Order: C-alpha cells, then sequence, then structure tokens
RNA sequence: GUACGUGAAAUUGCUGAAAGGGAAGCAUUGGAAAUCAGUCUUACCUGGGUGAGAUCAGUAGUGCGAGACUAUGCAC
RNA sequence: UUUCAAUGGCCCGUCUUGAAACACGGACCAAGGAGUCUAGCAUCUAUGCGAGUGUUUGGGUGAUGAAAACCCAUCCGCGAAAUGAAAGUGAAUGCAGGUGGGAACGCCCUUGUGGCGUGCACCAUCGACCGACCCGGAAUGGAAGGGUUUGAGU
RNA sequence: GAGAAGCUCAGACGAGUAGGCAGGCGUGGAGGUUUGUGACGAAGCCUUGGGCGUGAGCCUGGGUCGAACAGCCUCUAGUG
RNA sequence: AAACUUUCAGCAACGGAUCUCUUGGCUCUCGCAUCGAUGAAGAACGCAGCGAAAUGCGAUACGUAAUGUGAAUUG
C-alpha cells in the first residue's frame, strides 16, 4: 500500500508517465539486473543498460544467447543485441528487439561516468 | 418423474415477428387498441397465461424425469451425491476440455447422469 | 358462465408481519404453536397484534397502565399486564406502584422506574411460560386515534378537523370561510 | 447468580495464558440482520464522490 | 452460554458459504457444510445451529469419516467442538453397523441414522474400482 | 431506489399510466395554486377554508424575544428538580422547602394543569396562573415572583 | 495482408434443399421426407460353479450399573 | 424442421362511439431514443429512541495514510398547551366523570347464539374543565353566578 | 425432517380497454461470498442440433474467436 | 424439364453492430496567485540535411549561454 499524498495509482496517470516519458527518464524505465556475480562484486541489483554492455538473454524465445548491446532504442523500449536477428523475406536479417526487464547484464561497459553511477549507488568498484 | 406430460410444444412468438426482422421472436402481449390477438379472434395466435402451466410433480423434468443441474467444476458435481436419482449434471460451456474430464469421471464415480456428455 | 358477485373474496388482514425482525419472527413462531394447539382466545389475540404495523400498536404508559388496574371495582390487583407493544414512562406519576408487565418493549425509564417500586417486567416468551392462555391476564392496547394524522383525517365543511397549514396564526386560514364576518363560517 | 462467563487469554506462541477476561456484556447484545443491513446500507454510501 | 439455534438460524437460511441456491427448477437450496449429512437446507440438517450433529465425509483412499460434534460446553472453542472419526477398511456391513451404534444407539442424533448409512453407501459406491469398458 | 419503481413496471404499458383519452400534458389546470377562487374554489372551500382574505391587525417589525414565555404545569413542576431532591424533601417533614427554579428549566409562567403532591415547596417563576399558585398554596408551597 | 482485432443485421453472389395457376406470411391436425434422444438388462440383494485367503456370531482382558465404537488374542 | 392437404386467420401502431378502411405514421436493418433529480407536502410501511427526539453549524482523536469511521459541548428545530384580531388569560366536582355497544380475562350454569362481574381500543352520547363571545352584575382587578353559542382545546 | 418462508387435506372460481396492486425475467456499475469459470480458450458472434420455463428468459452441442468473465445475498441506476 | 421467384443453410460479399480495450472526457477535492509601453493576449511571415499540419523557435530562428544527466537520435 502507498501512503505518500504526492503518489498516483491511477492506472491512466502510470500509463501516461510511462509511454510519454521523456528520453532521459526512459534510460532509467530500461533497466536490467546484474548477474549473480556482478551483484556480489558491485553490491548493486540492476543498473539502466547501456550500448556495448554485455547481456545474455532470459525469457522469450532468444532465451539463453548473448552478446552486446549494439543499440538501445528507447523510443521504443527495446534492446538490439548482436547477432540476434530474424530472417526477412528476402534474405536480409533483421534485428529483434528485446526488453531490458528480460535480459542480465553479465559485463558492465565500465567508463568514468559509470564507475561514479556504482559509488553514488551505494556500490564498490 | 413419472409419466411426463406437456400441454404444449410450441413455444408462443411474437405477433408478427415472422413478418418484420426488427420484431423479435420473444413473447410481447400485445397491446393495440385494435389488437386481433389480444381480443383472441378465432385463427389468431394464442396467447401465454397460467392455464398451460404443467403439473407440479413433472414441471422442470428432462423426458428421462431428471432435472439439469448446471456445474462448473468437480465440487458441484459433488454436491448431487445424494441426489443421484432426481438431478443430471450439465456441464458449463465455458469450463475447459481438461476440467471437462475431471468433471465426467467424477459424476461417473457417482452416478450421475451428464446431460452433456462428449 | 356463472352469476356470483365477489365483495369480500380476499381477506384484508395481515398473515405475517411486516417486520424483518429475526426476534419478531421467533416471538411470531411461539404464538403461531400456542394460538393453534389451544383453544384461547388470548392467544389468538397475542398473534394477531404481533403482525400489526407501528400505528396500528400504540404505546401505553405507566400511569395508563397504574390507572386501568387500579379501578374502584378492578379485582385486577395481582394481574400482569400485556401489551403486545411499547410501554413508556410518565413522569408525571411520581410515585409508581408495584406493577408486573408484559411487553414488546420497555423505554429505559420505564423499566428501570418499574423494578425500582418492586414490580416485573417480562417479554412476551416470559409471559406464554408464566400464563399459557393468558389466565389472569389484563391485554391492554394503547390509543390508536391519538396520533397527529387523525386530528386532519374527514376535515371537510362543518367536520371540525384540523386543516393542513404551513403554519399557524392570523393570515393562515383564518379567514374567507372561516368567519361570519368573511363571507360565511366553514 | 455467578455467571462466570470467561474469555481465555492466548499467548503469542498459540498456547493459553492463565489469564482470562469476562465476556463483555456487548457478546449478549441482539443480533438483527434487518437492522444491520439497512444502517450498512446507508454509512457504505457516505465516502461517494459526485458525479 | 448460549446464543439461540433457533436465531442462527435464522441469520443463514439465505446467507452462508455453505448454501449453494440457484433460481433454477423453481428455487433448489444444498447445504454444503460438513457437519451435514442430509445435504438439504434446514434447521435441523445443519450442523452450524444444531448442538449434536452428524456429517460423513470420504476418507482417502478407501472409507469415510464421521464427523460429530462434541459437547456443547465447546461451543465456543472450534479447535474441540468437533470429532472426526476414520471408519475406514471395514466392509459395507461393517462400516453402517458402527455408524449406527455411534450415532443411533447412543441416542445422538437417531434421526440421522438413516440418512448417515445412505451417505456412507453412497461415498463407499464411489470409491470402488472402475471397470472400465475399453 | 430506481429498481423498485413504479416507472420500471410500465415499461411496454404505451401511455406509463397517464391515460390515453386524458394524457399526461403540460399544466392543464394551470401552474402551482392558481385559480382558488375561480376554477379550483370547490378544492380551496372544502380542504383549505380561510384561505382567502385579511383577519386581524398587523403588527411592524415583530420581535419574538420579548413574548418569549414557554409554560409548565403542575403536574411537571416536580420533574424538573434533580431524583436527589425529590427522594430528600418529596413526602418528607423537613424544616426547608425545595426551590424549583421554572426560569432556569426554560420556562415563564407556570400553569395550573395537574395536582401536587402534599409537600411544601417554593416556586420560582416570572408568571404563574391563578389556578396554579391556588394549587401551589394548598399544597403549602409558595410562589415567589422573579425577573 | 495494412480495403488489416472480433466481424451482427439490412442487403448480395454461388451452391444445396424445397415449393410455386392473380400476393405472401400465420394457426390447428396429420402425411411425407430429413433429422434427434433413449445405452437400457447399469447399481443393490440372493442363488449357482470353482478358487484362495491376515477368518465370523458368543465371549477373556484393557470408564462402577446399561448401550455404541476401535484395538490385543481366542473362536480356525 | 420443411412442405402438402383440410379448416380457420384483413395491417400493425393511434385518436375514436366506431379502423381492414378510400383516416394519419410506418421501404429496410443496426446502434441511440422518453416519468428523472431536487425543495416541499400527504398517506402507508420499516427501524431507533420515546415526553422526548435530532452526533455531521462546529469541535476532537489527526500525524501518521484519513472526504469514511468513531467521539464531544452549547444552542437550536420539532414535540410536551390552548385560545383570541389583540391587550391578555390559560386546562381534575368525581376512580381524570356518567351512559350504550365492546377485546381479553375470571366465575356460574348445564350443553345453547349461554347467564354474571370487571371492562382495553374505537364509535355514538350526557356532563365537567381552558380560551373567545354574549350576559345579568352585587380609578383600577374581574372574583363567584350564567348562556341557546364558539375553538385546529383539556 | 421435509428452506414452519416448510409439510398436508379440501372446496369454489378464471372476459377485460383506461387504471390500480403483487410476484417474477433481463441490463451497467458497488459491497460480500463461491480452494467460482478462463489461453488446455473468457467475452462476443453464427447455427440447416439438444434441454427447461405459461411467459419475460435460461442452460447446452457444433462452428467462429482471442482476454477476460459468472453464480448466490445485498447496494445502485443514464436499466429493456 | 429448365429459367424465374420465394424461404432456409453453408460458403463468399457488402456493411461496421457486438465484445474486450482506452496517454480521452466528465465530476469532486486539495494547493497556489504570476499578464502588459522593460510592448501583453492575439495576428502575420519565417526557421530543420531531407518538414506540409502540430510542438518548438526568431535572421543567434525545432535554437545561443548556463546548470544537471551521461550515449544517444532514429524514417
Ligand atoms: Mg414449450
Ligand atoms: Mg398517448
Ligand atoms: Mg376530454
Ligand atoms: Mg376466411
Ligand atoms: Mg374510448
Ligand atoms: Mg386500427
Ligand atoms: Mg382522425
Ligand atoms: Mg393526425
Ligand atoms: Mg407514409
Ligand atoms: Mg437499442
Ligand atoms: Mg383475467
Ligand atoms: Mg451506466
Ligand atoms: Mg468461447
Ligand atoms: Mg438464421
Ligand atoms: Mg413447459
Ligand atoms: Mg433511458
Amino acid at each position: 500500500m502507498k501512503f505518500s499524498r504526492d503518489v498516483t495509482s491511477s492506472r491512466r496517470k502510470q500509463r501516461k508517465a510511462h509511454f510519454g516519458a521523456p528520453s532521459s527518464v526512459r534510460r532509467v524505465l530500461m533497466s536490467a539486473p546484474l548477474s549473480k556475480e556482478l551483484r556480489e562484486q558491485y553490491k548493486i541489483r540492476s543498473l539502466p543498460v547501456r550500448r556495448d554492455d554485455q547481456i545474455t538473454v532470459i525469457r522469450g524465445s532468444n532465451k539463453g544467447r548473448e552478446g552486446k548491446i549494439t543499440s538501445v532504442y528507447r523510443k521504443k523500449f527495446l534492446l538490439l543485441i548482436e547477432r540476434v536477428t530474424r530472417e526477412k523475406a528476402n534474405g536480409a536479417s533483421a534485428p529483434v528487439g528485446i526488453d531490458a526487464s528480460k535480459v542480465v547484464i553479465t559485463k558492465l561497459h565500465l567508463d568514468k561516468d559509470r564507475k561514479d553511477l556504482i559509488v553514488r549507488k551505494g556500490g564498490k568498484v | 418423474a413419472v409419466n411426463i406430460i406437456k400441454k404444449r410444444t410450441k413455444p408462443f412468438k411474437r405477433h408478427q415477428s415472422d413478418r418484420f426482422k426488427r420484431v423479435g421472436e420473444s413473447w410481447r402481449k400485445p397491446r393495440g387498441i385494435d389488437s386481433c390477438v389480444r381480443r383472441r379472434f378465432r385463427g389468431t395466435i394464442s396467447m401465454p397465461k397460467i392455464g398451460y402451466g404443467n403439473n407440479k410433480k413433472t414441471r422442470y423434468c428432462m423426458p428421462n424425469g431428471l432435472k439439469a443441474f448446471l456445474v462448473r467444476n468437480v465440487s458441484d458435481v459433488e454436491l448431487l451425491l445424494m441426489h443421484n436419482k432426481t438431478y443430471a449434471a450439465e456441464i458449463a460451456g465455458n469450463v475447459s476440455a481438461r476440467k471437462r474430464v475431471e468433471i465426467v469421471e467424477k459424476a461417473r464415480a457417482l452416478g450421475v447422469k451428464v446431460t452433456n456428455a462428449g | 358462465g356463472i352469476d356470483i358477485e365477489r365483495h369480500h373474496v380476499r381477506k384484508s388482514q395481515r398473515s405475517k408481519p411486516a417486520s424483518e425482525n429475526v426476534y419478531l419472527k421467533l416471538l411470531v413462531k411461539l404464538y403461531r404453536f400456542l394460538a393453534r394447539r389451544t383453544d384461547s382466545r388470548f392467544n389468538k389475540a397475542i398473534l394477531k397484534r404481533l403482525f400489526q404495523s407501528k400505528t396500528n400498536r400504540p404505546p401505553i404508559s405507566i400511569s395508563k397502565i397504574a390507572a386501568l388496574t387500579s379501578r374502584k371495582s378492578a379485582s385486577l390487583e395481582g394481574k400482569t399486564t400485556v401489551i403486545v407493544g411499547t410501554v413508556t414512562d410518565d413522569e408525571r406519576l411520581l410515585t409508581v406502584p408495584k406493577l408486573s408487565v408484559a411487553a414488546l418493549r420497555f423505554t429505559k425509564s420505564a423499566r428501570a422506574r418499574i423494578l425500582k417500586a418492586g414490580g416485573e417486567v417480562l417479554t412476551l416468551d416470559q409471559l406464554a411460560l408464566r400464563a399459557p392462555t393468558g389466565s389472569n391476564t389484563v391485554l391492554l392496547r394503547g390509543k390508536k386515534h391519538a396520533r397527529e394524522a387523525y386530528r386532519h383525517f374527514g376535515f371537510g365543511p362543518h367536520k371540525h378537523k384540523a386543516p393542513y397549514v404551513r403554519s399557524e396564526g392570523r393570515k393562515f386560514e383564518r379567514a374567507r370561510g372561516r368567519r361570519k364576518s368573511r363571507a360565511f363560517k366553514v | 447468580a455467578a455467571a462466570r462467563p470467561t474469555v481465555s487469554i492466548y499467548s503469542k506462541d498459540g498456547s493459553v495464558s492463565s489469564e482470562t477476561i469476562a465476556l463483555p456484556f456487548v457478546f449478549k447484545a441482539p443480533i438483527r440482520p434487518d437492522l444491520v443491513r439497512s444502517v450498512h446500507t446507508a454509512v457504505a454510501k457516505n465516502k461517494r464522490q459526485p458525479y | 452460554m448460549s446464543v439461540s439455534n433457533d436465531l442462527i438460524w435464522q441469520v443463514i437460511r439465505d446467507n452462508n458459504r455453505f448454501l449453494v441456491k440457484r433460481p433454477e427448477f423453481g428455487g433448489i437450496q444444498f447445504n454444503r457444510e460438513p457437519v451435514n449429512v442430509s445435504g438439504k437446507n434446514a434447521q435441523r440438517f445443519s450442523g452450524l445451529c444444531n448442538d449434536k450433529a452428524v456429517g460423513v465425509q470420504a476418507n482417502s483412499p478407501r472409507g469415510v469419516v464421521l464427523i460429530t460434534k462434541t459437547n456443547p460446553k465447546n461451543a465456543q472453542k472450534p479447535a474441540k467442538l468437533f470429532r472426526k472419526d476414520v471408519i475406514a477398511n471395514a466392509s459395507s456391513r461393517k462400516t453402517y453397523k458402527s455408524i449406527a451404534g455411534r450415532i443411533g444407539r447412543t441416542g445422538y442424533r437417531d434421526d440421522l441414522v438413516k440418512v448417515s448409512v445412505a451417505r456412507a453407501s453412497a461415498i463407499l459406491s464411489s470409491q470402488r474400482p472402475k471397470k472400465t469398458v475399453a | 431506489p430506481t429498481h423498485t419503481s413504479k416507472t420500471r413496471k410500465l415499461r411496454g404499458h404505451v401511455s406509463a399510466g397517464h391515460g390515453r383519452i386524458g394524457k399526461h400534458r403540460k399544466h392543464p389546470g394551470g401552474r402551482g395554486k392558481a385559480g382558488g377562487l375561480q376554477h379550483l374554489r370547490s378544492h380551496f372551500d372544502k380542504y383549505h377554508p380561510g384561505y382567502f382574505g385579511k383577519v386581524g391587525m398587523r403588527r411592524f417589525h415583530l420581535m419574538k424575544n420579548p413574548l418569549w414565555r414557554p409554560t409548565v404545569n403542575l403536574d411537571r413542576l416536580w420533574t424538573l428538580v434533580p431524583n436527589e431532591t425529590r427522594e430528600k424533601y418529596l413526602g418528607k417533614n423537613t424544616e426547608v422547602a425545595p426551590v424549583i427554579n421554572v426560569l432556569q428549566s426554560g420556562y415563564g409562567k407556570v400553569l395550573g394543569k395537574g395536582r401536587l403532591p402534599d409537600t411544601p415547596v417554593i416556586i420560582q417563576t416570572r408568571y404563574v396562573s391563578r389556578r396554579a399558585e391556588e394549587k401551589i398554596k394548598q399544597a403549602g408551597g409558595v410562589v415567589e415572583l422573579i425577573a
């Protein structure tokens, strides 16, 4: 149960705020759990995904596949993973989008800001 | 459940429902100021009335003497344990094929007749 | 064809209470049995009054009970008064005598003053145990026509009933038709 | 006389304790589904928002 | 101490979890409570009212369990209110005799011996192996 | 509620209970209570006689507070006193007699309906009827007037 | 399949069935043709044939008088 | 279920004394489509309390989570008194009366639709009491005595 | 026992516009309840199959379909 | 005997009901007080790599400075 007068449980408002979220807000909405080894190492449960992150797919027809994140299509709340594609009619391979909540990160694209995000989030390096 | 007689087997269709598709068959009492049906002129359709009510002993009974009790799950069938010679189980349309098999089995165990087996 | 004229066809009486009170249903159950398995007019009287509406079951006060049971030629000295209805208090009766009363309901003040004077209060099921046929009982009723509506029923020319008026005073129906100085009187 | 309608008190581990409380008089009140329904019908309307 | 059994029936005659009522056939009512052997909605067969009442339920994988209500001193203690005796592995002749003895010869619910035996009979008939016809 | 209303029963009955001949037209005898002297006279003269015309004096700027004077009868006088006071004096022989200040019970005049017990009492009131005063004096009590 | 969820009715095409001398439709009763349900004699009881089996009525003992129940054995 | 035969069957709705009408509306189908809500009033019913009754104008637990539930003071409304234009005055001779019918109960008969005694409710009726009015009526007060009358009274 | 709101025995009777009353049928939403139904197919729709009711209506087979929906006691209305 | 007409069913059309949905409406409550001659509200015309309507913006033109975030935008 919520108690704050500043929190809305309106289905209409929550759906409007989710599908109308701006680009920077959608980054936090597209978060993935860290792997078990990574959770212990960095003391962090989950992070916003990023291009050049290493994931494995945990749900769906592509469950068990691995690869880099080639792009984060935030307009569609979708991740594009390397070598996760399907065949078009004409033989061209079309990438298949996967929700960020349906992957787990196995290796982080660590960099200065990401390192700062781990310490800020209470984690360790 | 013995010697079931129906006073009437025709259904009492609404006047002129045979002539206009907009007029449904479900019975309506004619209230027109000139209505030949309401006044019961010879050769017009009959109207439903209480005299057509069936014998209180055999009312609601199917031809086999049983009354079709709707069942949605196994526990509904178990309600008809002692009432094996008065109620038959009618399985609901929206019951899944899996649950339907379990219902048919439970009825067979209790000796409850099922109206819509298969 | 048959030439039958039907006037008193459907009985006009209640066959059960309109109330949904479960305890009233239990009292009816008791008195359906008693009125059927005895030859007592008292028990049939109780059963019939248990069905009646609120307006047909007016209250009675302990003053009226005390007055009705204390007449000069009474012999209603040590007998239980019974009313199918509410027994109210009359605060004007400063000293309450010792009374035995059986009633549907007692007002809190009525019950306290009856007991304090050494009397007793019974429900109708307690009455059934004590006097299963109502022997040596005073069956009483409150005043049916004391309610406001009976001031108005039958209003008409020269009927001396009360009008329905929003307010009382001059300017409120005391003019033409109510006095000789204004056309006519009633 | 002495009614002694006591109610036992249960410890946080489910065992009955040694302490009791006399049955409160409200538990002898008349149980009236007709009255309770009438009151509940009214009270359940008192949170309504106008449309 | 006691809340009346007549009063309880008045409250629950048309409203209780164990009553299955349907408008079909002009209004039928079934009673499902565990201490109702007859399965019919009536004050005398309802275990929720009566101080003394019996129910016959099926015991896996064979036999029936006889349910009875203990002495009314436990009316306010539901954990001690119900007695469940497992009459299983007995033959049909043995089972009916024990039910008649426990319910009738004790004077507990002599009005419910016939119904209890019939209910036990039906449960036992339901537990028998299925002679499935291929 | 709407589910139990007579409107639900009249669905399918063409005239909704208002007749085929006379119907349910807009105001066919005028609006409100217009016409009491002309076409409604037989009603007004039968059920509201006295309606038309003037009777009595006007009083400009009536203020009801100086006219305030609720009344109590003798048979209620002893009910105005607490139960402990009744037990102490009513029916006893005491050197002092109870004071019943009727004004603090919300009454301006003591009227004479009913009877009093035979104990002395002092009745403090703004007004008293003649018969009320006689019955108080017969009971051994007195009326003392106050403002 | 974007003339895109479901996809009613009016209205239409094809196929099949049937009927038709200046309307059609409806009611009653049967014929004809088409089509639907009986699953019976299951349960329970007894008798007959063979078969194997920790074996049943009265009892012994384990809440004083009477009655029900389970449980150790005997009754084989 | 369809169709055939035999017998019967006019087009519904409407206003109307009277509609199959050469009276009006109606080509067809879908979806929409008309006694509502509010301030009152009246009867009837249910519920609570009852000579009282009405917590929601307000104030409090209250901050947590609070349009709810729950609690709490003074007023006030309606009722406990009427009558009169008003100034005013204001309800017991008596068991709070008598008479007739009468519920329920008790007692006697003797098997009748009984007699006798109390008598609730209600109605009819003769009085008493309060107010108004009309009287005589021994500066201010109207006490005892009255009246064919009069009041939405006791 | 026979939902005492139950059970049982008997007799007479049955036109109806305007109008009156009662008991029911169906629809949206609310509280309660039903180890309620449902992607192993909810709701909806079609039907040259079945069943129930005097009737309003209800249940069911087959087909189609794809995400919700119902029974019982009450509440309620922009309810036919 | 066909054709024709009529009814029903299957299938196919025509049409968009029904059901389910809903970033919309409606209604209630809570909170707040801030336009303009320092040129408002409104109007016009322009501005993007490929942009007409909407959003935004004003020749510094889907923007400059500044602050925060921290790898996108996306046809
Ligand atoms: Mg039929
Ligand atoms: Mg009309
Ligand atoms: Mg006219
Ligand atoms: Mg003809
Ligand atoms: Mg006419
Ligand atoms: Mg006509
Ligand atoms: Mg005309
Ligand atoms: Mg015209
Ligand atoms: Mg036309
Ligand atoms: Mg419609
Ligand atoms: Mg009739
Ligand atoms: Mg609605
Ligand atoms: Mg389906
Ligand atoms: Mg069809
Ligand atoms: Mg039928
Ligand atoms: Mg409407």
